[PDB]
């Protein structure tokens, strides 16, 4: 499954 | 920051706020847009004291919810804590153009080592609230993102304790 | 906001500093009096974000507490955001000389109906951190009641989710 | 037992 996570 | 606010109710019969029972107090867990809410200024976050001069004090959140729907009168009057817990922290993008954190649901989950957030002392397990004074909460990870990356280098965020 | 401050060690070679890591930042937990560290301001909830140039992002509390006590030279530099005052609360006694409130173990419980501290929105589970700019964390019930109760007519509350 | 509250 994807995580789903972003970075700034 | 205390201060007393007036709504006047919609067309349809609602102001266009949810609130939620925290820790024994009434917090706005959420603010629909141009709502009678919204032109008075409530956020996520904002502390509910009182409703129509009672204490909103140990309420669950459905009795605030059956306070606001039984209300008698087109005018309801809330005394309201801006939202208290809040912090702001200004970061500046790096050559790559990152400021250096992971997000997931509008919440800060790690602080990227050496990074413009690091310096800065962004924290962990905080909400977005707004970013450079634009408003993000209820925004999906990717409008938020699109609103960071579309920023300047100077990235400034107000956060909140989850 | 940020400022930086250079702290000279006391001839017991210490600076009265005692600092906790909250959500992978770093904040002032204890500051002694007559300390250099009470001289250049410091606060509790004051939050440190470089040490000597280094950034606190993440460290324990012992890690920190293990730099401090390292730190050569007499002075210590550390930059420094001040507390927003965001977690402060402002009741007024009863003419029972009462606020509204029942503590233990240094954390708030319930919220007595129609009092200043239902008034002013005080939340249960939460930690009483500091009683009129006065610092009560680590002290017994009583020695904060007594504090409480010899406090004037107005009684200024920090506190701290458990 | 007692409670060892204390009302503020």
């Amino acid at each position: 499954a994807p995580t789903n996570e972003f970075y700034a | 920051g205390i201060r007393e606010v007036i709504l006047c109710k919609d067309q349809d019969g609602k102001i266009g706020l949810r609130l939620k029972s925290v820790d024994n107090g009434i917090f706005v867990q959420l603010v629909q847009a141009n709502s009678p809410a919204s032109l008075v200024g409530l956020r996520f976050g904002d502390q509910v004291l009182q409703i129509n001069g009672e204490n909103c004090a140990g309420w669950s959140s459905d009795k605030a919810h059956k306070v606001l729907k039984q209300a008698f009168g087109e005018k309801i009057t809330m005394t309201i804590r801006d939202r208290p817990f809040e912090r702001t922290v200004t970061m500046h993008k790096d050559s790559s153009g990152h400021v250096g954190f992971i997000f997931k649901s509008g919440k800060i989950t790690s602080i990227v080592k050496d990074s413009s957030a690091a310096r800065n002392g962004l924290l962990t397990d905080h909400h977005i609230c707004e970013i450079n004074g634009q408003n993000v909460i209820g925004l999906k990870d990717a409008q938020i993102a699109d609103i960071l990356s579309t920023a300047g280098t100077v990235v400034t965020i107000t956060i909140m304790p989850a």
